[PDB]
């Protein structure tokens, strides 16, 4: 045999050892944090080999190994898709898991369930990888509800927290919307189909109807918080640091555009669908990058940009361009991660603090974590030869190259300008300046776990794209030939959102105090989003939950038509026939009635 | 003493030897159900040279 | 079936005939040994069922029924011993006797092969229950739900004794094998749409339909804990498997009449999710849950075809196990607190964090987690109800959000924010109550690992 | 008052008399003997004997058995060109229909 | 490999090309394909080595359970309960055959498409063409006999197939 399968399932395999471990004394020791980081090392390097094997010769596999049950003329088996989209992300998502876990090493290292913390963090890894290698459906849904409840289980880390629990909720409620979709067109594959299988899907779907496809795309817009399902995203910044650096923003949070990279046989046959996936991919990074510019939680910001940076990549599927949002899914995982980390770094040195208006002076007070953030900062905007130039500037050059949407191709335009706005906002209002932080300086960022994950996060975020985008095979054809002002159109928007924003920023500083303004308001309350749609429709849900259901209709109607009449009128019947004074004369009386009743009407 | 262990712990034969006879009665409620034994037509064949019947 | 039927009569006598001291020892081992022996049952065929006797057979269908019935004797008595502590050698020993008899009707209904023994037997089980929830419950209410579940139940079934005694007059037999080889179509007229409805409303009362459940809040959060555990496990479900085998006579008039009970199903449903997004009381929340996923099982069967039946084999098996766990988690936390409402007792996390973990999975079963069987069952009746319509889908859906919403919010409730200052009687979980609690959940995880013992006979 | 009636009684805790107690019974000796039946018997004998039993009970539904019939089927019709499913289950001459 | 059947299960030749290595540079993929060979490959085949030596010692048969034909439902007198239950079992068991046949060429079409890969969609047209008929056929026969089928249901069918096909037979000839 080649080692290609059996390599596969030994990564999958190790990473779920240390949870067969959970029940010893390493569990019971201090030991457990760094055993499970050693093991996803181990992990990433064993990944690390098929993917050799496939850059050479582009080798791809299923291996559908053990056979669950037959539903008559359908098979539901246990299998796994080691193609180039499983083989690729498997070693980038191990590679920042790793870093992520060393640097939770250093920054839960006070909490009294810490183990519970790894553990947690590895279950989430193995649910993804459920979720990237699965061949079908079934199996997919696995790791995408596995993802969804491990979400729901580290975003109310600390239980005492109404906030963390109501964020917690909402996860799982627009997630579920999501789900909804989902068994949608489960429910039509298999009908229309008879198979929950890629192959037998891809094989009889000739061309792929609009119902199945826009369930593909609403539980892809509920897993990826797409606008209209966005709001979760960003109040998943409630658990700890690097639940938000690992789980939301570099993995989980790309399992939507997964689910519709892995369709793209039927999104290219559809159209209508590819229409309604740019629209709204394109509205999501607009949308939130607008607030983005305007929040003064730094966890916030970052959590908007992984936002704009998802309405991104469902920008470039929708230009029938599948491999370049996986590209940009890989990149962005190096990059995003890293900053999360700087970000979490920052709030550790400064005792809790997540505001922007409190941190300054860290340039010079956090070297290592200043220059980090910086190249990350230039990675996110598209830096000419930086991880983020070999993603989106194709995408964008894609996007200007296109029959598209024409509000589509704007707002992209000025969602990135609105990124290397809101990148500037955050150095700007973090690292330049005079301190505002109290007195108490405890700043200190020399521990080498901390400096070690986020140097191996940060060599990533320099070389891999050149490495990446070289090594993998030309899986669509380029644009050679595109005028010079289309060519520099993402420089050009990305250096004027530098600008404009440097500008603003700068203002800041005059002694001049105004009363903000509508736009302010708007982008600063999130659009009003959370707001009305936070109470209104809840509020009519829980209203019409007890007013008509439990108590119109349960506890009143209900009980009044057949139990309660029926036992009023037997009860009013009762007192009749035993309402008697006892008199013989009366009821002989009766029996005249009776008898001359019986000779006359009975014949 | 050993007395009283069988004095107290005789109640516990009771299941078990309720499983026997429930045995025994299912084996009696299968012979009398043996009227098409060796004669349908899916399963009828010929006795081997040492048995009386095909099943019991 | 003999050798499962007499080891319970033989139950009965030892139970009497044990110390004051070993009733519940023996009556445990003794259960578990015959819910072992019940474990052969699994053993199916592919083509016809297990024909054992004139009176009794076994079916893929009536197996894990058993199976689920022979299993929950004993947890019963686990949570009985808890909660009766105090009472007389003789009362507790007609405690015993009642769950004894319970279990014996429900081996016999569900091995039963004539409509009219399967009537007597199903009608027999009420006795039993009556007589626990009456007189073993705690509160006044239990009086009042003790008659609502006998004369919901009695004017549901006394028209099907009606209807079977005239197809047995009609037919000759009222014998399943015969009446499924001799069967014919059902005109359309109104003799046929009375029989029809005889026999349907019968075991939609029992199940219950939406709209004809008021008496199951009423006797589910009145009972005593093993009266709980019966009532919601395995007593719902002879409506679902009368409801299964009853269909056989009553083609093709399905097609027509169950229109209205289709959508009271999936109407009601709806509703019931959103009454338990707004119970102030826990075992009133778990009650109304198993109204909802009993109105999935109606639909199941109403729509009957043979995805729908396996979807709706499985549903009631992991409803059966995922409801009796909850109902035990809220009496442990009942019996710590001696109060049924949700928000007196809060930071139980922090408090207990074993029965935390014990919550967290049965409220992850009891949503439609996957690969559980809870999820394997639900989906199952999904794509059948998808294929039957395209807006079925939509109801479908929004079930399941309010599912996974009202289960979440009764976890989060109880085991999250802060504890209650005021109450300082909350001892660390007894071994009993722990094993309770892992004999619930460990078989529901095995039987996702090999689901077709629990998909029934159109497997 | 309109009754002579007992106090309502407080309620007893296993823990004080017995600290080290399973939550069976008063008397510890029964209270041990309770848990150590139940864990052995349910799970040892059910839960692990059971799942075994069930694991490799004999292949009586036929899955095995129909894969090598639908085999052999496959290999004789595509051997012969014949159709690999048959167009009706039953023989249309054996049917007499009305005329 | 005799596992299986080569007819029933069939797969084109692999051609697989000879590497024309251009390069002074090693090769990492052969690198660790040696050391995965020496590491892992060895110690398992000596393993099974041993198992399979210690199997030929206890070697023992199954068998295949034959069944022979019985009259079915066409030839079955009304109400006549024995005959009626010998072809309502063997009717069930065609059942279960032409599941599996369904099941089999479907997993033809499966097994085609992955190994095509990029040009499957010309590669695996016998494929296609040979499921679409098997499952026509198939859902002729059993498409909407319900939860309760059996065979005086499908024999039904059949004979309402039968009286349209020979209306329109009739209609098509006027
Ligand atoms: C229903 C409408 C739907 C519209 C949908 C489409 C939406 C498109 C949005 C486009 C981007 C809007 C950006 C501003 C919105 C947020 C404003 C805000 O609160 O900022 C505070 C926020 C700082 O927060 P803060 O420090 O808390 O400040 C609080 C203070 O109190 C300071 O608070 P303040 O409130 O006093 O400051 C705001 C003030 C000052 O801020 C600005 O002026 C922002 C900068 C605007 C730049 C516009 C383009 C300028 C030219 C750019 C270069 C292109 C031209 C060609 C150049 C040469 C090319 C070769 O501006 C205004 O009040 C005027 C309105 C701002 C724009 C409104 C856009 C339309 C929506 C609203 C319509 C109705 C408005 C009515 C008026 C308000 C109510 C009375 O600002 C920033 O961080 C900077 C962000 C803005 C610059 C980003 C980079 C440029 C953006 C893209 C421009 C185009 C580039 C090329 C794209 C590709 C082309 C192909
Ligand atoms: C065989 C075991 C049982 C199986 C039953 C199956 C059905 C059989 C029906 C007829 C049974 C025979 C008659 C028994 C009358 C007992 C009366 C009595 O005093 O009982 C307590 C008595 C001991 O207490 P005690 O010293 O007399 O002190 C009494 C004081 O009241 C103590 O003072 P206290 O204040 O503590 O006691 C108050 C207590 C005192 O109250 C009682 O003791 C009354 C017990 C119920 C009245 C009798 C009903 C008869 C009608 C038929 C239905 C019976 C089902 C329940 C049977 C309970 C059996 C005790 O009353 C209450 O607590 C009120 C509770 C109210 C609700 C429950 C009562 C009604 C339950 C029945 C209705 C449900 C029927 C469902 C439909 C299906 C029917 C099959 O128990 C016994 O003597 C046990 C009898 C059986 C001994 C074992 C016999 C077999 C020996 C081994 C044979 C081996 C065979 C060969 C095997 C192969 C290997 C060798
Ligand atoms: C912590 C672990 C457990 C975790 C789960 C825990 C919860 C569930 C517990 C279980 C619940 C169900 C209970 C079922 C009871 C019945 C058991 C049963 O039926 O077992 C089935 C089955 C047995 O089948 P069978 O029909 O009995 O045998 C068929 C054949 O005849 C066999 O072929 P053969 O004749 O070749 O036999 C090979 C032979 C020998 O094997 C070998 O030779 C293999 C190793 C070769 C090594 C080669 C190198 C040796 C060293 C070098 C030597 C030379 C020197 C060189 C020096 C070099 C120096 C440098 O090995 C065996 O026969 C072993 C059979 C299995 C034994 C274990 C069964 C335990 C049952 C316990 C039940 C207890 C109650 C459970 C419930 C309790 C309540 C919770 O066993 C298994 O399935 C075991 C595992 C299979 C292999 C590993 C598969 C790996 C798959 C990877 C997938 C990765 C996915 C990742 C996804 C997530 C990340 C994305
Ligand atoms: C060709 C034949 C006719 C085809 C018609 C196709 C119609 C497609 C649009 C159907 C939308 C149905 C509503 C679902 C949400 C939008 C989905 C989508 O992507 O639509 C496509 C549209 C864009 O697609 P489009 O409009 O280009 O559609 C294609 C148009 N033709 C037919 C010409 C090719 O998406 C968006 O613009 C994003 C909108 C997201 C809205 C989210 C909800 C916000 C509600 C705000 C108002 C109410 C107050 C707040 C309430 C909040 C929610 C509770
Ligand atoms: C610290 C812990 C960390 C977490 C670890 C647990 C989580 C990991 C779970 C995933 C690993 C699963 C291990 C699987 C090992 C293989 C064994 C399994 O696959 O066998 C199953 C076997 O099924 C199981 O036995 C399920 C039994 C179901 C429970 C039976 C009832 C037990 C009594 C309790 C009564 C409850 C009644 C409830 C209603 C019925 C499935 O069938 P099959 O693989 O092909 O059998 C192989 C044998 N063959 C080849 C001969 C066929
Ligand atoms: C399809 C099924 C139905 C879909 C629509 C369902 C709408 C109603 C959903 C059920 C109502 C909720 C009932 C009770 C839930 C509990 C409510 C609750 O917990 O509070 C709100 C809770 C937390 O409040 P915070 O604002 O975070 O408080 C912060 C603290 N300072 O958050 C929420 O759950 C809000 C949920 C509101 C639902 C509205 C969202 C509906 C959006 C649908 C748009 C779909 C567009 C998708 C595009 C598809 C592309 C093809
Ligand atoms: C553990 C390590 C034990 C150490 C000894 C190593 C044993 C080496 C191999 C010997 C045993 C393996 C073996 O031969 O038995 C295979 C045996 C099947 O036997 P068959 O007769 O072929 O049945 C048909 C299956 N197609 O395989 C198995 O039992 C399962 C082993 C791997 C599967 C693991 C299952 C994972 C559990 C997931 C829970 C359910 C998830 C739902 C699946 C969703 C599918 C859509
Ligand atoms: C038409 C000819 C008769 C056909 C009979 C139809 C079926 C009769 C239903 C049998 C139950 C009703 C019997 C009469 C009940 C009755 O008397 O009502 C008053 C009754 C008096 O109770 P007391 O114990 O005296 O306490 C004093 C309370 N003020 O009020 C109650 O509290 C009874 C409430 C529960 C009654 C039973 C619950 C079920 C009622 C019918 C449900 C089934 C109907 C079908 C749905
Ligand atoms: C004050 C009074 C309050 C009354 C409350 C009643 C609630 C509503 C119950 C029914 C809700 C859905 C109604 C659906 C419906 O009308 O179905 C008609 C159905 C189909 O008939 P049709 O369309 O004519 O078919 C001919 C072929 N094309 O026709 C049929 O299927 C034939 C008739 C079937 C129904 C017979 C009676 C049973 C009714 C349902 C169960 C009642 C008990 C539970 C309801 C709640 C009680 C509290």
């Amino acid at each position: 045999m080649n080692p290609f399968a059996s390599l596969t399932l030994t990564t999958l395999t190790i990473l779920t050892i240390p949870i067969m471990m959970s029940n010893s004394n390493i569990y019971k020791t201090n030991l457990y944090p760094n055993y499970v980081k050693t093991t996803v090392s181990y992990a990433f390097t064993l990944s690390l080999v098929p993917l050799l094997m496939f850059m050479h010769t582009g080798q791809e596999m299923i291996i559908s190994n053990w056979h669950w049950m037959t539903l008559q003329t359908v098979e539901l088996s246990l299998s796994f898709k080691m193609d180039y989209f499983s083989v690729m992300f498997i070693p980038v998502a191990l590679f920042v898991t790793w870093s992520i876990m060393e640097f939770s090493m250093w920054y839960m290292h006070s909490d009294p369930f810490i183990n519970r913390f790894f553990k947690y963090l590895l279950l989430f890894l193995i649910t993804m990888m459920i979720l990237v290698t699965a061949n079908n459906l079934f199996q997919l849904f696995i790791g995408w509800e596995g993802v969804g409840i491990m979400s729901f289980l580290l975003i109310g880390w600390w239980h005492g927290r109404t906030d963390a629990n109501t964020a917690a909720l909402q996860a799982i409620l627009y997630n579920r919307i999501g789900d909804i979709g989902f068994v949608l067109s489960m429910a039509w594959f298999l009908t229309h189909s008879n198979a929950w299988d890629l192959q037998q899907i891809f094989m009889l779907n000739n061309e792929c109807p609009n119902m199945p496809l826009i369930g593909l795309l609403l539980a892809a817009a509920g897993k990826s918080a797409q606008f209209g399902l966005h709001p979760w995203l960003p109040s998943a910044m409630e658990g700890p640091t690097p639940v938000s650096a690992l789980l939301h923003s570099s993995t989980m949070v790309v399992a939507g555009v997964f689910l519709l990279i892995r369709f793209y046989p039927l999104m290219e046959t559809n159209k209508l669908v590819q229409t309604m996936t740019l629209c709204l991919g394109a509205i999501t990074t607009l949308f939130t990058a607008l607030c983005a510019i305007t929040q003064n939680d730094i966890k916030k910001i970052v959590a908007f940009s992984t936002s704009s940076q998802l309405g991104l990549m469902m920008v470039t599927i929708g230009i029938n361009q599948p491999h370049l949002a996986f590209l940009h899914i890989c990149m962005h995982a190096f990059f995003k991660a890293m900053l999360f980390m700087c970000s979490g770094s920052i709030i550790h040195s400064l005792n809790d603090e997540q505001d922007i208006r409190k941190m300054g002076g860290l340039y010079k007070a956090m070297p290592f974590t200043t220059t980090a953030l910086i190249i990350g900062s230039l990675a996110l905007t598209g830096m000419p030869y930086l991880t983020g130039f070999y993603s989106k500037d194709l995408i964008i050059e894609a996007v200007n190259m296109s029959y598209t949407n024409a509000w589509a191709l704007l707002m992209t335009l000025i969602a990135t300008s609105l990124t290397a706005a809101y990148s500037t906002r955050i150095i700007f209002f973090a690292f330049l300046g005079k301190p505002r932080f109290p007195p108490l300086v405890l700043i200190n960022e020399n521990n080498p776990l901390l400096i070690n994950s986020i140097k191996r996060l940060l060599i990533g975020s320099i070389f891999a794209g050149f490495i990446i985008s070289n090594n993998i095979p030309p899986m669509t054809v380029p644009n050679t030939t595109m005028p010079l002002y289309m060519k520099m159109t993402a420089l050009i928007v990305t250096i004027m959102g530098f600008m404009l924003a440097l500008e603003l920023n700068n203002t800041t500083y005059y002694l001049k105090f105004k009363y903000p303004s509508q736009t302010y308001k708007f982008s600063n309350m999130l659009g009003y989003y959370p707001s009305i749609m936070h109470r209104l429709p809840t509020y009519h849900n829980l209203s019409m939950s007890q007013k008509s259901a439990s108590s119109l209709l349960d506890l009143i109607w209900l009980e009044t038509i057949l139990p309660k009449t029926t036992s009023f009128i037997q009860m009013k019947m009762s007192i009749m026939v035993s309402n008697q004074k006892g008199l013989i004369k009366l009821y002989f009386l009766s029996f005249l009635i009776t008898i001359m009743i019986s000779m006359t009407l009975f014949n | 003493n050993v007395l009283q262990i069988v004095r107290d712990h005789w109640v516990h034969i009771l299941v078990p030897v309720g499983f026997v006879f429930g045995c025994y009665l299912d084996r009696r409620s299968d012979e009398k159900l043996t009227a098409f034994r060796n004669k349908s037509l899916l399963f009828k064949r010929e006795l081997r040279p040492n048995e009386e019947v095909t099943w019991k | 079936m003999l050798k499962i039927i007499i080891p319970t009569t033989m139950l009965l006598p030892m139970t009497w005939m044990s110390k004051h001291n070993m009733i519940w020892i023996n009556a445990t081992v003794h259960s578990l040994l015959i819910s072992l022996i019940s474990l052969s049952l699994l053993n199916q065929l592919g083509e016809n069922s297990l024909n054992f006797s004139l009176t009794f057979f076994s079916d893929s269908l009536s197996a894990p029924l058993l199976v689920l019935t022979t299993w929950l004797l004993p947890l019963m008595l686990m949570a009985s011993q808890s909660h009766l502590s105090k009472e007389t050698t003789t009362r507790k020993k007609l405690y015993i006797t009642m769950l004894i008899l319970l279990q014996l009707f429900l081996i016999m209904t569900f091995t039963a092969t004539e409509l009219i023994l399967f009537y007597i037997l199903f009608e027999a089980t009420l006795v039993p229950t009556l007589i626990i929830i009456t007189r073993w419950g705690n509160q006044t209410e239990r009086l009042n739900a003790g008659l609502y579940f006998l004369f919901y139940t009695l004017a549901g079934s006394l028209p099907l004794l009606v209807a079977l005694v005239y197809i047995q007059n009609t037919t000759g037999s009222l014998n399943f094998l015969i009446i499924h080889y001799w069967s014919h179509p059902l005109s359309n007229s109104w003799s046929n749409i009375f029989m029809w409805l005889a026999c349907i409303m019968a075991f939609m009362v029992k199940m219950p339909l939406y709209g004809l459940h008021l008496w199951l809040p009423k006797a589910h959060v009145e009972a005593p804990i093993a009266g709980s555990m019966v009532l919601a496990a395995v007593l719902l479900k002879l409506g679902g498997y009368g409801m299964m085998r009853i269909t056989t006579i009553l083609n093709p008039l399905t097609n027509y009449m169950a229109y209205p009970f289709l959508m009271l199903s999936m109407w009601g449903m709806i509703m019931t999710s959103s009454i338990c997004l707004r119970q102030t009381d826990l075992k009133s929340l778990i009650a109304y849950s198993s109204v909802s996923h009993m109105a999935l099982v109606i639909v199941a069967i109403m729509i009957q075809t043979p995805w729908s039946f396996m979807g709706a084999t499985a549903l009631m098996i992991a409803h059966g196990l995922t409801s009796s766990m909850l109902f035990c988690l809220a009496n442990t936390n009942y019996e710590r607190v001696h109060s049924r409402t949700m928000i007196l007792a809060r930071g139980l996390q922090t408090l207990l964090p074993l029965m935390a973990t014990w919550w967290l999975v049965a409220s992850l079963t009891n949503l439609a987690l996957p690969p559980s069987i809870n999820l394997i069952g639900e989906l199952f009746i999904i794509t059948a109800s998808f294929s039957w319509s395209n807006i079925t889908i939509i109801l479908m859906g929004m079930n399941m959000m309010i599912t996974a919403l009202y289960s979440l919010y009764m976890l989060i409730t109880t085991q999250r924010g802060k504890y209650t200052h005021h109450i300082n009687n909350i001892k660390p979980s007894f071994t009993r109550e722990n094993a309770l609690m892992a004999l619930h959940i460990l078989p529901l995880l095995l039987l996702t690992l090999n689901p077709k013992m629990i998909l029934g006979p159109l497997y | 008052i309109r009754l002579q009636e007992d106090p309502d009684p407080e309620d007893e805790n296993l823990y004080e008399k017995n600290p080290d107690s399973h939550g069976y019974d008063k008397d510890p000796i029964v209270d041990l003997w309770n848990m150590r039946v139940v864990f052995f018997f349910g799970f040892s004998i059910v839960l692990v004997l059971g799942s075994t039993f069930v694991a490799y009970l004999p292949d009586y539904r036929m899955q095995e058995w129909a894969r090598r019939e639908a085999e052999r089927l496959v290999k004789y019709r595509e051997a012969n060109g014949l159709p690999l499913m048959e167009s009706n289950c039953f023989d249309p001459n054996k049917i007499q229909l009305p005329e | 490999p005799d596992s299986w059947d080569k007819d029933v299960y069939p797969e084109p030749p692999r051609r697989t090309p000879a590497p024309a290595p251009q390069t002074s540079l090693p090769n990492p993929v052969t690198y660790l394909t040696k050391i995965f060979d020496l590491l892992v490959d060895r110690p398992v085949t000596l393993a099974r080595e041993f198992i399979e030596q210690q199997h030929a010692k206890n070697r023992y048969y199954y068998y295949h359970r034959e069944f022979r034909r019985v009259p079915d439902i066409t030839e079955c007198e009304e109400k006549d309960i024995l005959c009626m239950f010998e072809a309502e079992m063997q009717w069930r068991r065609d059942y279960k055959v032409d599941q599996e046949i369904v099941n089999i060429i479907q997993e033809r079409l499966k097994a085609c498409q992955q190994r095509e890969g990029e040009s499957y969609r010309q590669n695996c047209a016998k494929e296609l063409e040979q499921f679409t008929q098997v499952s026509k056929a198939f859902q002729d026969r059993y498409s909407d006999l319900g939860a309760h089928y059996s065979a005086r249901k499908c024999l039904a069918k059949q004979k309402q197939r039968m009286l349209a096909e020979r209306k329109a037979a009739k209609e098509a000839a006027a």
